[PDB]
RNA sequence: CGCGACCUCAGAUCAGACGUGGCGACCCGCUGAAUUUAAGCAUAUUAGUCAGCGGAGGAGAAGAAACUAACCAGGAUUCCCUCAGUAACGGCGAGUGAACAGGGAAGAGCCCAGCGCCGAAUCCCCGCCCCGCGGCGGGGCGCGGGACAUGUGGCGUACGGAA
RNA sequence: GGCCCCCGGCGCGCCGGGCCCGGGUCUUCCCGGAGUCGGGUUGCUUGGGAAUGCAGCCCAAAGCGGGUGGUAAACUCCAUC
């Protein structure tokens, strides 16, 4: 019963909830696992990047994260092809690949093509026998460093363009935003039925002829 | 701390503090929020008003970031920037004003609360309130509309 | 006189360039190919045409043609796929018609 | 080829032909047991999009099923219960008809490992079915790489833990909305999830 | 009234293989209450929960979009944090109740049928030799059997593919 | 810290086999899983609400089609698989 004054709670305890409590005594134990478990795969995996493959650039979903930009999935086709990697080795020199990423929008396709080329530029792949063919870099580049790359490959860092003071031409101090605002609302609005009108109008203008 | 908590004083006493005409019986009045209507309706309709009944419109798959809009008063907008902004300003000489990207910080909307100082601005904004505007441009400066 | 890009309004977000690539091959399913289209149609004059098919053209050919649809409706299931239906059925009753016509 | 031309007068099943044959062949089923390993494919083209290949070890039964839904089994009525569940008659089993198929098929050959089914008729009172089965042991399975994955054990009895095509689609599982339920492994789990008390350490 | 093909079917203590029961903390598929709450009770709730049956593995299940979204767009599955006790359901009472986005743990992608080309170019079992043999394999040689054109194998599968 | 056993895992050599295995550029061809989708339905199920998912029964497809686009339907553009 309820006694002057307090939110009119539901807790969610009818059903036999102690059989299914999930404790967390494990965490630090499990913490240390995968930090053991990660050490392993780098030195596994030994002048490569801990971290994994390189990954492209990708601006998030909707209005809210917008103006954000994440580490995508993997590079886009169009992406390894204007680069000029070839998709199947891609995978082999430590590049991720999605397929299924369209690519909309020309601005985050040369930034992700700019990706690539700069990571072909501070790759150092080894040759496949120690005897030196093409492709692979000198023995220089490879002494220097068969060295590990600690943490995200070439992370990714959302950045601003700093914005110099102008003098607010005489239009900019002319403009009328909100009015503005409202204007474009209304027009979305009535866009529709405007043009129905206007059909209307249009076909008593024909009938007016016959 | 059992050792400060009431049972350790009650010790001793026959109710444990629940009364004898009375008792400590399991659910007198019924289990949780049991009686809304009848039987402890005056609680109900003393300290919830309108508990009960629907209103308004239903609205199925709703997704919040479609209606993301954090706002932001020009009371604090100079916030935004650090003091050397609007320092480097109510000086220069240029009548410069610098620019205020809104959106950069994490607002959308620019409402209107507040006395903005007599130091002129441009606010790039997604939204902007009908008096927020005003007292931008009484401050000598312009509101810019940007997606 | 000054046109900002605004968040809201008919040609409303943020201004970027298209790119106008290759539509994906995904894309292309269901288009009718010339030797499927040989295949489909060599048998239908193997296997020839259902029940409800043949009501259909009976009620087509009377010129009683929303009696017609209303029937391959309730026997297809959406309006979509029974008009579809539907001329194809009127399509065939032609190609019979221009056939005879000899 | 041959198969593009079968596979399109199987779907007309309504034609003249096709109609012909399956009253045929369901009559003839029908004068047959419950089941029995059919010498060959009767739908050849369907087994192969389902993924029999014509050489050795690969066995294919043609099981009956009866047909229509589930009655209560509970003595004359009498569920005693809540009226919500007196119900007895227009009620209706969670897995399909084929897959029923499929888990006898397997019930039955206990050392062959079922890949998967396809109908070949419907009777009013019956339906009827042809389950790919596969020895794991034969050895041109074993060695065959591309098929090799059916030997190993965590396949044993896919049909009885509801992993065919036919006993997937009881699950209810699939991307998208339409779904959420089984957005873990399984119904089961989704349930299991939402319903932990996770309880914090630190909290 | 024979002999011979095949088809569909039998029988073998035929040669060689497999399956059967157990365990059941975790896992997959079914099945499925009622105490209980609602201060009564029938829908609801308890709960797709206990009991019941089935089948597994060291994990299982899931998984490479007939997906999200509606953005300047993301990009398999699983897990955590959040979303959120929210949108929604509900004798709109009791009560119940997700998802996307965002941040992490991890990170890996692939193969057929078909359509086509290639003298079936493929597979299984016999038998003789050389090695190897306590996870029955390699190489060679047999007019030695069989499977297979009612379709085996190589190329190839939507991220396009072939010539 | 030592010695001895055994076993694993990775490094080099020799032999036996297999294995003549690319990429871009222009042309000519090639292309998709039916009693399934979808509809009606009844019963269960779901937060899913003029049906979230699974079922039985009846109907029962198409190929610039099909599916989705969280309020039933028709017209219409888009998006997305
Ligand atoms: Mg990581
Ligand atoms: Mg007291
Ligand atoms: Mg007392
Ligand atoms: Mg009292
Ligand atoms: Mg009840
Ligand atoms: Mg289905
Ligand atoms: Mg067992
Ligand atoms: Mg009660
Ligand atoms: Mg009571
Ligand atoms: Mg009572
Ligand atoms: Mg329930
Ligand atoms: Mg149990
Ligand atoms: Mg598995
Ligand atoms: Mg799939
Ligand atoms: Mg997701
Ligand atoms: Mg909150
Ligand atoms: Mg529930
Ligand atoms: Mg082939
Ligand atoms: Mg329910
Ligand atoms: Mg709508």
């Amino acid at each position: 019963a309820p006694s002057r004054n307090g939110m009119i709670l539901k807790p969610h305890f009818h059903k036999d909830w102690q059989r299914r409590v999930a404790t967390w005594f494990n965490q630090p134990a499990r913490k240390i696992r995968r930090r053991k478990a990660r050490q392993a795969r780098a030195r596994r995996i030994a002048p490569r990047p801990a971290s994994g493959p390189l990954r492209p650039i990708v601006r998030c979903p909707t209005v809210r994260y917008h103006t954000k930009v994440r580490a995508g999935r993997g590079f886009s086709l169009e992406e390894l092809r204007v680069a000029g990697i070839h998709k199947k080795v891609a995978r082999t020199i430590g590049i991720s690949v999605d397929p299924r990423r369209r690519n909309k929008s020309t601005e985050s396709l040369q930034a992700n093509v700019q990706r690539l080329k700069e990571y072909r530029s501070k790759l150092v792949l080894f040759p496949r026998k120690p005897s030196a063919p093409k492709k692979g870099d000198s023995s220089a580049e490879e002494l220097k460093l068969a060295t590990q790359l600690t943490g995200p490959v070439m992370p990714i860092r959302n950045v601003f363009k700093k914005e110099k003071a102008r003098v607010i031409t005489e239009e900019e101090k002319n403009f009328k935003a909100f009015a503005s605002l409202r204007m474009a609302r209304a027009n979305a609005r009535l866009f529709g039925i405007r043009a129905k009108r206007a059909k209307e109008a249009a076909e008593q203008d024909v009938e007016k002829k016959k | 701390p059992s050792r400060l908590r009431k049972t350790r004083k009650l010790r001793g006493h026959v109710s444990h503090g629940h009364g004898r005409i009375g008792k400590h019986r399991k659910h007198p009045g019924g289990r949780g929020n049991a009686g809304g209507m009848h039987h402890h309706r005056i609680n109900f309709d003393k300290y919830h008003p309108g508990y009960f009944g629907k209103v308004g419109m239903r609205h199925y798959h709703l997704k919040r970031n479609q209606s993301f809009c954090p706002t932001v008063n020009l009371d604090k907008l100079w916030t935004l920037v650090s003091e050397q902004t609007r320092v480097n300003a109510a000086k220069n000489k240029t009548g410069a004003a610098p620019i205020i990207d809104v959106v950069r910080s994490g607002y959308y909307k620019v409402l209107g609360k507040g006395k903005l100082p007599k130091q002129p601005v441009i606010v790039k904004a997604k939204f902007f309130s009908r008096r927020a505007e005003e007292k931008i441009k009484g401050v000598g400066g312009a509101c810019v509309l940007v997606a | 006189a000054l046109r900002y890009p605004m968040a809201v309004g008919l040609n409303k977000g943020h201004k970027v360039t298209k790119n106008v690539s290759k539509p994906r091959h995904s894309r292309r399913r269901g288009r009718l190919t010339k030797h499927t289209k040989f295949v489909r149609d060599m048998i239908r004059e193997v296997c020839g045409f259902a029940p409800y098919e043949r009501r259909a053209m009976e009620l087509l050919k009377v010129s009683k043609d929303k009696r017609a649809l209303k029937f391959i409706k309730k026997r297809v299931g959406t309006h979509i796929r029974a008009k579809r239906k539907r001329e194809e059925l009127s399509s065939v009753l032609a190609a019979m018609r221009k056939a005879a016509a000899k | 080829g041959a198969y593009k031309y079968i596979q399109e007068l199987w779907r007309k099943k309504q034609s003249d032909v096709m109609r012909f044959l399956l009253r045929v062949r369901c009559w003839q089923y029908r004068q047959l047991s419950a089941l029995h390993r059919a010498p060959r494919p009767t739908r050849p083209d369907k087994a192969r999009r389902l993924g029999y290949k014509a050489k050795q070890g690969y066995v294919i039964y043609r099981i009956r099923v009866r047909r229509g839904g589930r009655k209560r089994p509970v003595p004359k009525g009498a569920t005693y219960g809540k009226p919500v569940h007196h119900g007895v008659n227009q009620l209706k089993f969670a897995r399909s008809l084929q897959s029923v198929a499929e888990e006898r098929a397997g019930r039955h050959c206990g050392a062959l490992r079922v890949l998967n089914s396809y109908w070949v008729g419907e009777d009013s009172t019956y339906k009827f079915f042809e389950v790919i089965l596969i020895d794991p042991f034969h050895k041109a399975i074993r060695r065959n790489p591309d098929t090799q994955w059916i030997t190993k054990p965590v396949h044993k009895h896919r049909e009885m833990r509801g992993l065919t095509s036919a006993g997937r689609k009881s699950r209810g599982l699939g991307k998208g909305h339409k779904f959420h339920h089984t957005i873990g492994g399984s119904r089961r789990a989704a349930w299991r999830r939402r319903n932990t008390l996770q309880l914090h350490r630190y909290r």
